[PDB]
């Protein structure tokens, strides 16, 4: 499944700018048909949206991936709304200490 | 992107670091001069009693 | 909407960060002055009795 796979090629500092906290990002994966629910919700979704955080980022031909950067104070509104627009709640961020674990574990399992 | 509404916030939070450092420094200096005044006022009080 | 007005909100937020830093620094200075006074008074009271 393209929703459960632990991505290791799209997470980057350039899209996960983990620094002095001002924002709160989240990955999105929505079927192609529902693309109007998000595209036409470009800025009527709520306040505190980030420019270029809703434009084209990545498309899997079955899901579409972005980096929804909302601020570090109004997370409540989008957190509540995420359960009615079919957002994957997989909280991921640029942290190699977990990215390396899956690859090392898989290779070690194969070798053993 | 990450350079619109963030880099300006990055400079803002660097200014925040500077201002909170200023406030900390004032905390330490106020404490130090508080203790210095406490130690010197008592010294003057003492230099009064020997003359008495 | 349009990218400009969201940019106006962004400007509001750069102003917010510095305003909050300044507010917290001001509160820090206020409590700094309070501790100044109280700590100075403590040893003053103690020594005004010891020397007596």
């Amino acid at each position: 499944d393209l929703s459960v796979r632990s991505l290791h090629d799209i997470v980057k500092p350039e899209d996960f700018v983990l620094n002095s906290e001002h924002l709160t990002t989240v990955l999105v994966a929505v079927p192609k048909s529902l693309k109007s629910d998000f595209e036409k919700s470009y800025e009527t979704l709520s306040k505190n949206v980030v420019p270029a955080s809703a434009s084209v980022i990545a498309e899997d031909a079955e899901y579409v991936l972005f980096n929804v950067h909302l601020f570090k104070k109004n997370v409540q509104e989008f957190t509540t709304a995420a359960r009615e627009k079919k957002f994957i709640p997989r909280e991921f961020n640029y942290s190699e200490e977990l990215i390396d674990q899956l690859k090392k574990e898989h290779d070690s399992a194969a070798s053993l | 992107s990450q350079k619109n509404g963030i880099a300006t916030l990055l400079q803002a939070e660097k200014e925040a670091h500077e201002i909170v450092s200023k406030a900390r420094k004032y905390r330490q200096d106020k404490l130090k001069q508080a203790k210095t005044d406490a130690a010197k006022e008592i010294d003057s009080y003492k230099i009064q009693k020997d003359k008495e | 909407l349009t990218p400009n007005q969201v940019n106006d909100e962004l400007n509001k937020m750069q102003a917010f960060i510095r305003k909050e830093a300044e507010e917290k620094a001001k509160e820090i200075q206020l409590k700094a002055d309070q501790e100044y006074e109280i700590e100075k008074t403590n040893i003053v009271r103690n020594e005004t009795n010891n020397i007596d």
